[PDB]
């Protein structure tokens, strides 16, 4: 061989997992989809 | 609902402990009326 013209390094090629957007319903998250309607029912039911 | 929980118990008990509350307010304005007319359906009956 000659001197290296480049050099290596041996090393995984991988998909890129895909990154979903929080998308703009976003701040519903926090809360479950039934306790939105719990909170719902609650100033309906407490407000009677 | 596993999370948080109470809150809604407890919203759940002080509600009914106003209602207990409302009624013995109602019954001592029948009882501050009750040397007036009647003992007890003369204040009660007109306001309810
Ligand atoms: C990037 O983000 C995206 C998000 O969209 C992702 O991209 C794609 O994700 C796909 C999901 O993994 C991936 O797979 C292709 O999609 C479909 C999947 O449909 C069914 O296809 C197969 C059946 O042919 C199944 O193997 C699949 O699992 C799938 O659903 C059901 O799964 C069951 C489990 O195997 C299967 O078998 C049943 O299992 C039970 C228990 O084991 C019983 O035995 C039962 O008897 C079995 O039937 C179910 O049958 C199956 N349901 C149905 C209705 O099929 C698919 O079309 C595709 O290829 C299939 O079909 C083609 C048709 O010709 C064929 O070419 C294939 O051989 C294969 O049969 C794939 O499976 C995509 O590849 C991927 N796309 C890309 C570009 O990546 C990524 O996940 C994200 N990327 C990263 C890195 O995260
Ligand atoms: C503290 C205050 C409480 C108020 C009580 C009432 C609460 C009653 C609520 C009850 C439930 C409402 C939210 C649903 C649950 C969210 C989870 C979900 O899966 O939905 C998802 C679908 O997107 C939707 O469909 C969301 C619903 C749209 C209407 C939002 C009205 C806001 C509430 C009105 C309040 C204003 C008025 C208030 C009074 C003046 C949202 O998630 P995503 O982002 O779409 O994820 C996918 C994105 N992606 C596809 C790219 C991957
Ligand atoms: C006294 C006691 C009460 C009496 C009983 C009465 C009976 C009541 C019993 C009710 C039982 C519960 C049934 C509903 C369950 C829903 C949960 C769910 O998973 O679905 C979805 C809810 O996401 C939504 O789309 C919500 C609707 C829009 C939100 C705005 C509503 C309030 C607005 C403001 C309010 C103003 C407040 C004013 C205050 C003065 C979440 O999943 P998804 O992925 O989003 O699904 C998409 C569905 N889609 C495609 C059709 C969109
Ligand atoms: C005042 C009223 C209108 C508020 C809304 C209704 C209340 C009474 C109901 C609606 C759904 C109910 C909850 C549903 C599920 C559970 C899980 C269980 O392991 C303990 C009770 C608990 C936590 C319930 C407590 C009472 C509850 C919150
Ligand atoms: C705990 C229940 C069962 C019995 C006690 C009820 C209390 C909360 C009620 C009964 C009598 C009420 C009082 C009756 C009259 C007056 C005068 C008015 O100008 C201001 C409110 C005031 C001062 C009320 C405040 C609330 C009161 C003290």
């Amino acid at each position: 061989f000659s001197k290296p013209f480049m050099t290596l390094g041996i090393s995984i090629l991988y998909r890129k997992p895909n990154g979903t957007n929080p998308g703009v319903f976003s701040f519903l998250n926090p809360l479950s989809p039934d306790i939105w309607m719990y909170v719902l029912l609650a100033c309906l039911g407490v407000s009677c | 609902v596993q999370n948080i929980g109470g809150i809604f118990i407890v919203l759940a008990a002080g509600l009914v402990l106003s209602v207990f509350v409302a009624v013995g307010e109602f019954l001592y304005k029948s009882k501050k009326n009750a040397q007036l007319e009647k003992r007890s359906f003369c204040s009660a009956m007109v306001e309810e």
